RNA sequence: ACGAAUCUCUUUGCCUUUUGGCUUAGAUCAAGUGUAGUAUCUGUUCUUUUCA
RNA sequence: UUUUAAGAACUAGAUACUAACACAAAUAGUAAAU
């Protein structure tokens, strides 16, 4: 459970730099827009 | 390869009595009804212009152990079922023979493999109301022995014969083990 | 890849299916076959049949054994017949330089630094640190005599 | 066929080169059997020096022998007579039970003889020419009860 | 009301009690038993037909 | 229950067996040809 | 083997006194049918022969059940935390 | 605890599956196998006594304990010639063996059969034995 | 036919061959409902050759126009590292 | 009955046959001997794996390799004629992998024949 | 007189429910609180025979 | 032929174990921290 703790300070960051981390001049990657949102991701960024 | 090499096991009398036949051969074909493992399953149609095609549905491992005609399932030599031959044979001598087969799943498959064979291959309304009813006689042979001179409700717990018919010249005819009444209101 | 994804749909998975000897699961088999190559010498030096109990114990001194050589232990059993002994020490001696060795050759993989795992260097200072005290009280006994 | 007699493992044989029949070992016993009819054939004079590593043999009829108690042990094959016994001298700094001997062959000529040891060593064995009876001879040939 | 067999959980599941297990045929052999095989049947009939009354 | 074998298995028991037929990639052929020696 | 051997001789003693107090206290045939052999023999002695054995297997039974209470009830110096430490326990003092 | 024939049943399907389970893992464990065997005969079956036996005896033959008591099984429901073919195998597969020998003969001297023991220490002697088989015959 | 088979019912193949769930997966429904390098492969293998074939099929409409179609499956051919995802199956797909 | 008895075992089977003379004679087979064992061996494998290889599902590995009915006496004469597949549909429609124990089954027995004082103390 | 069988006890023998694997001892070794459920640790006072 | 539980009532809490229950609100069995 204490492996746990940890990734919860460090998620805030990837999102506060989500809009290059997800973009749309990316090499390669399967677009899927998210479920019943108006978002594309660009392949699997889980943690976003 | 030795699974074609004991060939098939065959009846020369229900195998059809054309001059010329074909069959087939499937290498793995069904598993046997009693074994259930494969084997090279053989068709053929009995003459040419048949609609039924006959099959064959065992082993040649199994149908050795207890000698019998892969189509037909009777034995090989007298033509006869098995619970049948290894009872008559049980009976002269008297008492043994019969074949104990095989529950359960792996006990009948293992049991395929020893080569002992088994006991049979060892060797080779107008209410009518009559009474006296007889325990081991059926309406079939009672409506039986009435058409055979010439319709029916039995009770054979009571042993008593109810009986009923389509019209009272019936009733002359009838007449025209056994108590009588001419029974109706 | 297909043709064999359906015949595994309609002939099920094989039973048997023996498997091999690889990286994660060496150890365990090196071990397996050790002992069974002990049982073998100890059946044959015993006189006749007696064998399963006097077995089975006779490798507890053999894990015994090992675990005392590491920890440098001089393990003397009170009393047992000469010429087991011997084959325990025989083997011990076997493992022993299997041991040495691979401590050996995988610190020289590491200071290359070319792709050792996670784990082989944890363990790896372990082998160490054992090997270096040895050493020393080797050093020091030889001080004195 | 099978071959029961032996009594314990049977680790190791050897095919005659000639003969048409294989020596087996056994622990501390060495028979030998004919091929064809599976005989008896021989049953080498040894008391119990085994555990019987390995066999090996030759050309000429010779039979090796390894021990583990670090004894070869050579005999004559047609006989049981054994004729010769040596000590391994074991190593520099080995353990008494590391004198051992895991392997044997003999070359192609019959003459010279390899060896492996548990002492991390192969040992070659070669066939003293001086011999003949001079005072060549070994255990002197006393046949007992088996 | 008769009592459950236990289901099945391979599908090959072997319930011991209906068939004998692997059969071993103790052998033939010259001495010809076949008499004791009757007082053995008259002896296990008699046992199994006994308990269904008294009750053990 | 972790327990030092006192046995192995036999391969008898597998050879009884009937077979699968999947195909591996190591059988699939591979130098096809044998040579002899003079 | 020289065990097999007494407990032969003992056995001859003891059949002794069972036909002699028997005197105290008062064939082989063929099927040319089949190799099977067929001898006769009275359905006296071996009622004997069973009963004596099933009394040999109750005394040795007793014997060694018997040495359970003493054996179990008697030696209490080591530590136990159950009936095997007692057991065990006891085979390491037969051990010097 | 036992009512009538339907609870003898279960009592036995369920001992039967959990022995069968233990030799399932050992089929080595020899002392299960005989136990086993035995609860078989307070069963009063006897054929599946038998078997059990017989297979006890396909793992190992070396083991005259289980030979022995194969025998006994057999000759405590007073059933002989079961108890002597058994002895030719016996014998016959391991004749260096004297318990196998002096139990075969003492089966016959209780039986007082005679022109057996004679023809049977003729085989037992025609092996060149050893001294303790000329001095007992 | 090939998933149903396998008792899987609660996954859909929708008309461009995406394979989705329906309803919230249980574990252990997701370890029996993994699927393989094959299966998966291959779909995306077919949706490639939808995807272009559709083009074509628009065409015949009389929606599209020749250019329009060309330049269609120019693009399909060089953005399939984006339309698919099949270098998710075979990583070595990535040279071409 | 002597031989009844004890029936298999016999001493001659203890015996052995160079005690007597050495010298006795063995031969090593011939010639025209082992290029006949050889060959029936060779062909019987040959079968084998010509099996093996045309079973399985490389359809290029098989590249690298009768009326046979009188039955009854043949009495109806017969011919026996494979049928092609629809090579679709598996092939081997009654294979599968199960798993079976097998009767170890023997007429005959093996008799086997070899030849707690002072030991104790060392064992 | 001695021999034998039976019961009982003792000693020896037999071992009877009589330690079943491997890796870095396989690694790590105390920092809480509220309420609640269960386990169970003390004392006090009175009293020691039977039939329809 | 078996067989003796010292009997009954009162009372309190003290050491424990535990519980995805409760202190801008969120963690789990490949990895853990100056
Ligand atoms: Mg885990
Ligand atoms: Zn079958
Ligand atoms: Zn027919």
């Amino acid at each position: 459970q204490r492996t746990g703790l940890s990734q919860i300070p460090n998620r805030r960051f990837t999102l506060w730099w989500s809009p290059t981390i997800n973009r749309a001049n990316v090499y390669v990657g399967f677009l899927v827009q998210l479920d019943l949102t108006g978002i594309f991701l660009h392949g699997k960024i889980p943690t976003l | 390869d030795e699974i074609n090499e004991p060939p098939p096991n065959i009846c020369e009398q229900c195998l059809g009595d054309e001059a010329n036949i074909r069959m087939t051969k499937i290498p793995q074909g069904s598993e046997c009804k009693i074994c259930t493992l494969p084997f090279t399953l053989y068709h053929f149609k009995t003459s040419k212009r048949s609609n039924n095609i006959i099959k064959t549905l065992i082993c040649v491992r199994c149908a050795t152990q207890r000698n019998i005609c892969q189509c037909c399932m009777l034995d090989s030599r007298w033509h006869i079922p098995i619970q049948l031959r290894d009872h008559l044979i049980s009976l002269v001598n008297e008492e043994n023979v019969m074949t104990e087969e095989a529950k359960n799943d792996m006990m009948k498959r293992f049991l395929s493999l020893k080569n002992v064979k088994l006991g049979g291959a060892q060797i080779t309304t107008k209410s009518f109301f009559l009474y006296n009813i007889d325990a081991s006689i059926p309406e079939w042979k009672i409506t039986d022995t009435v058409s055979q001179l010439l319709s029916l409700i039995v009770n054979h717990k009571a042993k008593c014969g109810g009986l009923r018919f389509q019209s009272s010249e019936l009733g002359e005819r009838f007449v025209s083990i056994f108590i009588i009444p001419w029974s109706s209101g | 890849y297909i043709g064999n994804l359906i015949t595994r749909q309609f002939e099920g998975r094989s039973n048997e299916i023996v498997k091999t000897t690889t990286k994660q699961r060496l150890d365990a088999y090196y071990d397996l076959e050790l002992r069974n190559s002990v049982m073998d010498d100890i059946l044959e030096m015993m006189p006749e049949s007696i064998r399963q109990k006097k077995a089975r114990t006779i490798l507890q001194h053999l894990s015994e054994a090992w675990r005392c050589w590491k920890a440098n232990i001089p393990w003397d059993v009170p009393g047992m017949p000469a010429p087991i002994k011997k084959i325990i020490e025989r083997y011990i001696k076997s493992k022993a330089d299997a041991w040495v060795s691979a401590a050996h050759y995988n610190r020289e993989r590491i200071k290359r630094g070319a792709h050792v795992e996670k784990t082989m260097v944890k363990k790896n200072l372990g082998r160490l640190t054992r090997l270096w005290i040895k050493n020393e009280q080797e050093r020091q006994r030889q001080i004195q005599k | 066929k099978v071959l029961t007699h032996h009594k314990r493992s049977v680790r190791a044989t050897a095919l005659h080169p000639k003969e048409f029949s294989v020596a087996s070992a056994c622990t501390d016993d060495i028979r030998s059997w004919g091929l064809a009819e599976g005989s008896l054939l021989t049953n080498f004079e040894s008391e119990k020096t085994g555990i019987i590593n390995t066999l090996s043999i030759n050309q000429d009829d010779v039979l090796f022998a390894g021990g583990d108690n670090g004894v070869l042990s050579f005999y004559d094959y047609k006989s049981g007579h054994k004729y010769q016994s040596l000590a391994t001298r074991e190593m520099v700094g080995s353990l008494e039970g590391e004198r051992s001997v895991l392997c044997s062959t003999f070359d192609k000529t019959g003459l010279r003889l390899i060896t492996g040891e548990a002492d991390k060593s192969i040992k070659i064995w070669k066939q003293d020419e001086t011999a003949t009876k001079e005072s060549e001879p070994g255990l002197a040939w006393n046949p007992n009860l088996s | 009301v008769a009592i459950k067999k236990p289901k099945k959980k391979y599908g090959t599941d072997i319930d011991y009690n209906e068939d004998i297990v692997y059969e071993q045929a103790p052998m033939p052999g010259i001495y010809d038993t076949s008499t004791e095989d009757r007082q053995i049947k008259k002896k296990f009939e008699q046992f199994e037909r006994k308990v269904n009354r008294k009750g053990l | 229950s972790h327990r030092p074998q006192l046995e192995a298995r036999s391969g008898a028991k597998a050879a009884a067996y009937t077979p699968t037929g999947i195909e591996h990639a190591r059988l699939l052929p591979g130098h096809t040809t044998l040579k002899y020696r003079k | 083997d020289q065990l097999a051997k007494l407990s032969y001789e003992k056995t001859l003693r003891n059949l002794a006194t069972q036909t002699q107090n028997s005197s105290k206290q008062d064939k082989v045939q063929k099927d040319t049918k089949t190799g099977k052999i067929t001898i006769a023999d009275d359905d006296k002695l071996v009622n004997k022969l069973a009963v004596s054995l099933q009394s040999e297997s109750k005394k040795r039974y007793e014997a060694r059940k018997r040495q359970m209470q003493n054996a179990k009830t008697l030696y209490g110096v080591e530590s136990f935390i159950n009936d095997k430490n007692k057991q065990f326990n006891e085979k390491l003092s037969r051990e010097s | 605890d036992i009512l009538d024939l339907e609870e003898l049943r279960e009592y036995q399907r369920r001992k039967r599956t959990e022995y069968e389970g233990y030799l399932k893992r050992n089929r080595l464990d020899m002392g299960q196998w005989i136990r086993y065997a035995q609860f078989e005969i307070e069963q009063h079956d006897m054929r599946r006594a038998r078997s059990i036996f017989e297979r006890a005896l396909l793992v190992d033959s070396s083991f005259i304990p289980l030979w022995i008591r194969y025998i006994d099984a057999e000759l405590k429901v007073k059933c002989i010639n079961h108890a002597r073919n058994l002895m030719n195998r016996a014998i016959s597969t391991l004749p260096r063996v004297d318990k196998l020998w002096y139990k075969y003969l003492i089966v016959e001297e209780s039986l007082n059969n005679v022109e057996i023991v004679r023809s049977l220490y003729t085989k037992w002697c025609s092996l060149e034995p050893g001294v303790n088989a000329w001095n007992s015959f | 036919l090939l998933i149903h088979r396998k008792g899987l019912t609660y996954l859909h193949l929708d008309y461009n061959f995406n394979l989705k769930p329906t309803k919230t997966l249980t574990t252990k429904e997701r370890k029996k409902s993994r699927l393989g390098n094959s299966f998966h492969l291959m779909r995306e293998l077919l949706k490639m050759m939808k995807l272009i074939v559709d083009t074509h099929v628009q065409f015949r409409l009389g929606n599209v126009d020749a250019f329009q179609l060309a330049d269609g499956i120019h693009y399909i051919l060089n953005h399939i590292g984006q339309l698919t995802g099949i270098y998710r199956y075979k990583y070595k797909v990535m040279h071409q | 009955l002597t031989d009844q008895i004890a029936k298999n075992v016999k001493l001659d089977d203890f015996i052995p046959k160079r005690q007597s003379n050495f010298e006795l004679s063995v031969p090593l087979p011939t010639k025209a001997e082992i290029q006949e064992c050889t060959a029936r061996t060779k062909s019987y494998i040959q079968r084998l794996v010509n099996a093996k290889l045309a079973n399985s599902n490389n359809r290029a590995s098989s590249r690298y390799v009768a009326p046979a009915n009188l039955l009854l006496n043949n009495s109806h004469h017969i011919e026996v004629v494979s049928k092609q597949m629809d090579p679709l549909l598996p092939r081997f429609v009654g294979k599968k992998a199960r798993k079976v124990v097998a009767p170890t089954e023997n007429d005959e027995v093996v008799p086997v024949l070899h030849m707690g004082e002072a030991d104790p103390n060392e064992w």
